[PDB]
Parts: structure tokens; C-alpha cells; sequence
DNA sequence: TGCACAGGATGTAACCTGCAGATACTACCAAAAGTGTATTTGGAAACTGCTCCATCAAAAGGCATGTTCAGCTGGATTCCAGCTGAA
């Protein structure tokens, strides 16, 4: 096994596994060679985007280890990730701090 | 005398030290700068500007410190940081 | 030692590698890693499902990088799609111009 | 007896422009340096001359900025410096925009 | 028909901020450059792109200076730029200073 | 055989417009000429210093690019 | 010449040329092998960032060919590129549209 | 045909290749390409110059990827530095794990 | 008969040998000609003499016999050319030149 | 032994050179009865090192721009004209030239 | 006196086309670049001398803080000569 397909694609995500999963997923009769490479790259990119943001969140909370809360903070404070995961629940994620203005002390202000 | 590991070891939490840059101190700096009258909002504005100035120089000085694998910021790390920001300082080496 | 060895794969070691490239000094809890595994599995399914329908709609029995690309454009929000597309196109080019 | 408003301020300008001593207290400045540095990287130590270098540079920077700020107040027909004067000087300097 | 004072000035600002063409005439600029250079070394020739580089740099410099000068005029509650505004900007920039 | 006077009031007004200026004092024009002459004297002096060092009789775009860079006014576009 | 160093690094920018330029630049007595690779990668990345943004600018202006104006628009509208090129002049770049509010019609508004 | 052939190299063909990876259907004028060549040359000089001083300050006669990395961190603004560092580290890793 | 430091040979006080070694140690070029460190040492010596001349004058003006940072700063800032050469340099413990803007002084005697 | 030592000489400190003795020599020429504090001397040492680096850097660039691998007194001279303001560059160039001419007049 | 409507002017749109300037193909070559092997050496390890950094202690007075009082500054308003914009 000279070079893995992931290495040839310059990827960290497993191209061969993605190829195999596409094939066993019954998505189509055939799967072209570039499909698992393109897809692995997208999966890796999205993972990097969320990890970057969750890592920033961990850092803002004085922590070095990303926990579910940080992933939730990262996704919910990001307009696009929030939309992509609009119908997803991150377990142990909690919610963003948010109090409707009218509820704050002194009538409404 | 060369034994330990911390042990007896200090270091209380540092916070709000920008307030250590007092109104009288800022008034004195403004006076050396030739300023005769100062609005009340100048003090917090000056603290904000100094904080940015310090953050920038210290950020580069520590980058030099870390690159050299040291844990101690040297006067040279500060001098080089100042120089790269176009604030060359004479009197501290280099 | 292969009996109860029914292999249960996940993206954990790959998610870990990416975390190192973006935040070298940051770790990730097991619960957080499971969230990430669910995330990658979810997006894989949505993109593959969209690619599947696209090919079927066009009477094609093959899912190629073109279907993945179009599925990405349909599924991901604006900026996320642009960069995902840019990354996908890059990996396929590299891979191609590769021994 | 009272000196008029401005008389003592002018006396202080003359006093401080003739001297060279640092004008911010030393220990308070040292804690600010340590606090800021700490936020960038924990566990740092400082040569004492590193802190004095930062203080010398910081004060020279502020004094020069107050000189530019004063020019800005005067430009607007005032003798009182205000935050907008500092902001204008930093913007023309390229520190802001 | 007459547009009010300021309406056409505003139209020109929008026109020129949208384009990138040099604003000083080529020949008069070339003459100035050659004249200045003759003071340092006689009988020089210039590559055409040398003159163009000088004009691109000179115009960018003046335009950016006018932006600063404009901020100084506005700081003084005026909308008209004056020599003292150019002078203040250059002093703060360290060009005069 | 004007010259600095050749940098016209209209060209200066145009420069000012690109700089966002709406109203201009009558004294701005001469002031601008003075400033522009100082800028060119400074840049051309250094460019010619590079020309002479090279033993050339022709000021090149590179001589100007190097002069601009050392004056803190790096210009892109002329390094061919 | 089996594989170029750029190919081995997964780069489009010329690693060998960068190595040679570092050596002829008198930056240091010696130049380690990974230095030109790291640097070539940074140069390529920055080029991609600006081309991406200038291409977007060309596109917003109804053009398919990037001209100096688009590079200027891209850099000046980008906080970080603007700072990196804070003391750089892009020839034929023009300036960003910007009129101080006080100058707009009806006193100041 | 080698006389007036004094080779004058530039990054034009490499900048062109990158433009294709990010904007396949976009071209670039000659004047714009010259701006890009100046850009790459400028950043190369600033990063190399910073790397040079770093090594000298530390009494090292070698500029390694570590000096390039630290120079990048000193020269580039926040986010730009993070991604530049991530790209640099990636190329050196690939290159290393390369035949 | 030949010799005698290169400094004596060039009629200088500053060290030609050291300047030559520093030029080689700094990676400025692959080669350094013999005359380069001589010329550079002469220039450094000349600038040093200029600043010291003016600084000693400042110390004398302030009735002092020992030059301190203040005197160097007064020498530099009161000299047009040295001020420009050192325009972006801070001399530690130098202070600033006495200078109050005109409009800030009192007058017209009266509220 | 090379780098020996370790009542004196605690494991030889690496020597930190400075221009101090030369600055001192020049001071005595111009102001025979004037001294200089160590802080002022530290300022002078920074000044000499800063100008050395500025001139050498300019000379380096000059040589590279001209595809020359040798920095000669000619590159130093041009770097001096580029770096120093008017009268200073004029007198500096004169002293530098005089020194090289003398230096080459020997042997 | 204020608000809204109507009218004339200006700018952009959609489209069309010549051409400056970008592009595709072939030919040639010095030097750019990579590979093989043989030698040199920078600088990391490892060990530890020796500096100077962090921190404690105690005393005390320079200086910060908080307040009172009111001088005179900045801010707001009004008026209009005449500079500067528009044509």
C-alpha cells in the first residue's frame, strides 16, 4: 500500500472508509473515485470549522479541553453552523445566555 | 538552594491593575506632554490606549521569549519587540 | 482476541488529528468527541442522501464528485458552502495530480 | 490665598518638562505588565530591566501622544484635551485607521 | 437650472472614489519630476514606468493626506479644508514633526 | 522650458475629491504644491542615489520602487 | 528528478526556488530543509486568501477578470489584509467609497 | 536564443495556478498579476528578514521552519497568522512523510 | 615594517577589526571588502563625536560635568539633523524639551 | 580547557563587547574634562549599534539590488547618503573617504 | 409654517462591438532542480555553575484619594461679511 488515498488527496479524513461507506449506503449503483475524496474533504473542513470555534470557546471560558458546552456555544453563536444544525440537539450543550429585555429590572428597559 | 520541583509559594490573582495607572499619574504624563487642561473622560481613554500599547509590545516580547525556549522575559526581548514596532529604545542593551 | 472484537469504527481518531492542526494545545472530552462523531455521521448522511436523490433525479447510476458538489451547495449555508466547495475541489485536484 | 485656575497647571508643565523621572508609580505599572503578560502566557518571569524598558517606552509613547492630542485640542480652539483629540491623533498616526 | 453649492462637490467625490485613473496630467507631472531630478543629477533619462511609479505613489500619498486633512477640518467643526489642517495632519504623521 | 505650477488647481481638487473633501480653501492649492514638491524631492533624491550607485544614467522603475520602500511607502505593481 | 519538493509538500508554490532565494538572500549561513517548505506554504496561502477576495470583488463588480481595483477592494475591506498591507500602495487601486457623514446633504445627517 | 535571455523569474505562473484552484473561471490582468508578484516578493522579504533577525538574536546560523513559524506569528495579524501557521505545518508534515 | 592596527592605519579611534568581524557575522553579503569596515568605523566615530560634542555642551549649559541621558536627549532634540536621524528612537531617561504652546500662556491680564 | 574557569573567575562569563572604550576615547577628544554616566554610555552603545545595523542593512540591500556579493566602501558610502540627513551625510562621507584613502596609503 | 406631490435631471440598464490584451501552441535552452555519496558541523542533550528573580518583612512618608468651592471654559446661539462653488 504505497500511499493511502487520503495522503494523495492531502487529507486527514479517511478517503477509503468514505468510499466504502458510500458504497454500503445504497446511495447509488456506482460511486466514482473522486466522490469520496471530495466528500472526505468537506467532512474534514466542517470538522475543522467547528473545532476551531469550539476551541475558541473553551479558551474564552478558561479551559483547554473542549466539552459539549463549547461545541454548543460555537455552533449557536455562529449564524451558518447554527442554521446547518438548526434541527440538531447537542447533548449537555445547554443554551446561550439570553434574557428578553422586557424582563430586566425597572418596568422594561 | 536548588531544590523544589512551587513548594510557601505565592501568586495571588492579578486583576484590574490598569486602575493602578492613576488620574494623578496620567495628569503628570499629560503635563510633560505640555497639556494644561484635561477633560474628565481622558483618564479612562488613556488607560485603554496604554493597555493596547502594552498588549502589543508584550505580545511580541513574549513571542521572542518563547521562541528562545525561555520562561523569563528579558530586556532584550522587549527591546527587539519595540524595535519591530518602530519604537526603538536605547539604554537597555542591543 | 477477535471474538467480542466486532469492530465499531468512528471518526474519533481523524477528528482528533484535525483538532491538533487547528488547536495544538487543546484536548476534547469523550462526550464532546461523541458529539463530533455524530456530527460527521450526520453530515455524511445528509450530503450522501442529497447526492443520491440528485443522481436518481437525473437518471444516473453513479454518484461522482459533481453530485457531491451540488449536494453541498444545496445543503450548506452560504459561506460554509463556498469553502466546502473550495476544499473539495482542492482535494480532488491534488488527488488527481497525484502519483 | 489661591492661584488662579491654570497657573499651577502651567507650573506643573514646566516642572515635568524639566525632569526625566518616570511618572507612573513603579509597582502598579509592574502589576499591569504582569497581568497582561499572564493573559498571553502563564508562568512567565521578568528581568527587572525588562519591566523598566516597558515602562520607559510606555511613558515616552504616552507623553508624545499627549503632545499630538494637545495639538488637536488647540486646533479645535480648545485648551482642554478630550477623548476625540486622542482618537484623532491615533487615527492620523495610523494606529487606528 | 443650478445645483446647490455642495451638490456637485459630492457628485465629484463619488465619481472619483469609484475610479482609479491618475488625476494629475501626465506631461505636467513628468516635467515636474525631471526638473526635481535635474537638481540631484543632470542629464538623466527616465524609464516611462519610473515616472508612472512616481505618479502612482505621489497621487496615493496626496489622496491619503487629503483624507487626514479632512478629518482635521471636521475636528474643528468645519467642512472646508485649510492649510492649517494639512499642517496638523503632517505634524501628527511625523512628516513636519 | 509653470512646472510645479503645472499641477493645476483642478487636478488638486480632483485629488481632494478622491480623498473625500467637499469644500476647499483658496490657499490649499499652493499648500498642496509645496507638500507635493517635498514628497517628490525626497523620493527622487533616493531614487537618483540608487541610479548613480548603479553607474546608470537612466532612472528605472526599480530605483523608484526601492526609494519608495525605504521611505515607508512600498508600492506594488512596478517590479517587473 | 522523481518528484519536485513542491509536489512532495502538496504545494503549488516552488519550494526549490524559495530555498534558493533564502540562500541567496543572506538571511543566514544555513537554511534548513523544512524552512522553504513552510515558507512556500505561507506564501501560497496568503496568495489564495487575496485572490479569493479579489475574485469575489471582481464578481461583485460584474467582471470575470481581476484587475488592480479588485485587489485594492479585497485588501481594504479586509481588516487583517488591510493591516498587513497597511503601508503598501496598490497601483491603480483607487480608494474605498467613503464620505464623512457630516458632509452629506442637510446640515449634518 | 540565450543572449538577451537573462532570465527574469517571477511568481506569475504559480499565482496563476492558485487562482485556478480558488476561482476556476476568473482571470487576472497583467497589471494585477504584477501587483501579486510584488505582494509575494514583499511578504517573502518580510518573513525572511524577520526569520533572519530571530536566528541572529538567538545566535543561530540556521533558519529552520521554527524561525519561519515565529516570524509568521510576529508579522501576520491574528487569524491570518493562525491559518498561515496551520498551512505551513501541514506542508512540512506532508513533505516529511513523503518518499 | 608593515606593522599596527587597521584602526591606526586608517587614522581612527573606532575599531576597524571589530567592525569588519561584525559585518561578516551579520550576514549582510557573501563578501566584505577591506575598505568597508574602515569607512563604516570612520562614520560611526564621526557620529559619535557629533553627539558627544553637543551633549557635553548640554551638560555644561546645565552646569554639570558628567553627561547623563538627559544631555544626550537635549543634544539630539535640539539638533535638526540628529533629531531626524533619531526620529523614531527613544532615549531612556531623556525626558522631553521644555515647550509650552503659546495659546496656553496667560495674559490680557480680566470674568 | 577552551572556556575554562571554575578567589575569582566563576566559570568564565561569555564576553559581552561594547563600544564604550571607543566612545570614551572620542569623548575625551571633544570634551577633555567631561565624563559620562554608565546609563548615558549604554545609550551611546545602542546608538552606535543602531547606526551600524542601519547602514549595514542599507548596504546589504544595495549590494543585492545590484547583484553584487561584496559590500565595499562604495556600498557603505551610498548607504550613508541614503540614511543620513544632509550635513551629517556630507561630513560622514568626507571622514569615511579620508579614512579609506589613508588606510590604502599604507604598506 | 409644515408635509406631501409633481416635475425635470441624472444615472443605470440592456445590448452591441471593436480591440487592447489575454491566450494557446510550438521551439529552444541555460540554469534550475533533483539525486547519489561523502564529509562537516550546528546545536540539542545532559549536567550544573551561578545569576538574579520572586517573595517576605517592616517601617514610614510621598502621594493617592475624596471633597469643597467657584473661575472660566466649552457649548450653544445668533448674525452676516465675503469666500468659495456652480455655471
Amino acid at each position: 500500500k504505497a500511499k493511502t488515498r487520503s495522503s494523495r488527496a492531502g487529507l486527514q479524513f479517511p478517503v477509503g472508509r468514505v468510499h466504502r461507506l458510500l458504497r454500503k449506503g445504497n446511495y447509488a449503483e456506482r460511486v466514482g473515485a473522486g466522490a469520496p475524496v471530495y466528500l472526505a474533504a468537506v467532512l474534514e473542513y466542517l470538522t475543522a470549522e467547528i473545532l476551531e470555534l469550539a476551541g475558541n470557546a473553551a479558551r474564552d471560558n478558561k479551559k483547554t479541553r473542549i466539552i459539549p458546552r463549547h461545541l454548543q456555544l460555537a455552533v449557536r453563536n455562529d449564524e451558518e453552523l447554527n442554521k446547518l444544525l438548526g434541527r440538531v440537539t447537542i447533548a449537555q450543550g445547554g443554551v446561550l445566555p439570553n434574557i428578553q429585555s422586557v424582563l430586566l429590572p425597572k418596568k422594561t428597559e | 538552594s536548588g531544590r523544589g520541583k512551587g513548594k510557601k509559594r505565592h501568586r495571588k490573582v492579578l486583576r484590574d491593575n490598569i486602575q493602578g495607572i492613576t488620574k494623578p499619574a496620567i495628569r503628570r504624563l499629560a503635563r510633560r506632554g505640555g497639556v494644561k487642561r484635561i477633560s474628565g473622560l481622558i483618564y479612562e481613554e488613556t488607560r485603554g490606549v496604554l493597555k493596547v500599547f502594552l498588549e502589543n509590545v508584550i505580545r511580541d516580547a513574549v513571542t521572542y521569549t518563547e521562541h528562545a525556549k525561555r520562561k523569563t522575559v528579558t530586556a532584550m526581548d522587549v527591546v527587539y519587540a519595540l524595535k519591530r514596532q518602530g519604537r526603538t529604545l536605547y539604554g537597555f542593551g542591543g | 482476541k477477535k471474538r467480542r472484537k466486532t469492530r465499531k469504527e468512528s471518526y474519533a481518531i481523524y477528528v482528533y488529528k484535525v483538532l491538533k492542526q487547528v488547536h495544538p494545545d487543546t484536548g476534547i472530552s469523550s462526550k464532546a468527541m461523541s458529539i463530533m462523531n455524530s456530527f460527521v455521521n450526520d453530515v455524511f448522511e445528509r450530503i450522501a442522501g442529497e447526492a443520491s436523490r440528485l443522481a436518481h433525479y437525473n437518471k444516473r447510476s453513479t454518484i461522482t464528485s459533481r453530485e457531491i458538489q451540488t449536494a453541498v451547495r444545496l445543503l450548506l449555508p452560504g459561506e460554509l458552502a463556498k469553502h466546502a466547495v473550495s476544499e473539495g475541489t482542492k482535494a480532488v485536484t491534488k488527488y488527481t495530480s497525484a502519483k | 490665598h489661591r492661584y488662579r485656575p491654570g497657573t499651577v497647571a502651567l507650573r506643573e508643565i514646566r516642572r515635568y518638562q524639566k525632569s526625566t523621572e518616570l511618572l507612573i508609580r513603579k509597582l502598579p505599572f509592574q502589576r499591569l505588565v504582569r497581568e497582561i503578560a499572564q493573559d498571553f502566557k502563564t508562568d512567565l518571569r521578568f528581568q527587572s530591566s525588562a519591566v523598566m524598558a516597558l515602562q520607559e517606552a510606555s511613558e515616552a509613547y504616552l507623553v508624545a501622544l499627549f503632545e499630538d492630542t494637545n495639538l488637536c485640542a488647540i486646533h479645535a480652539k480648545r485648551v482642554t484635551i478630550m477623548p476625540k483629540d486622542i482618537q484623532l491623533a491615533r487615527r492620523i498616526r495610523g494606529e487606528r485607521a
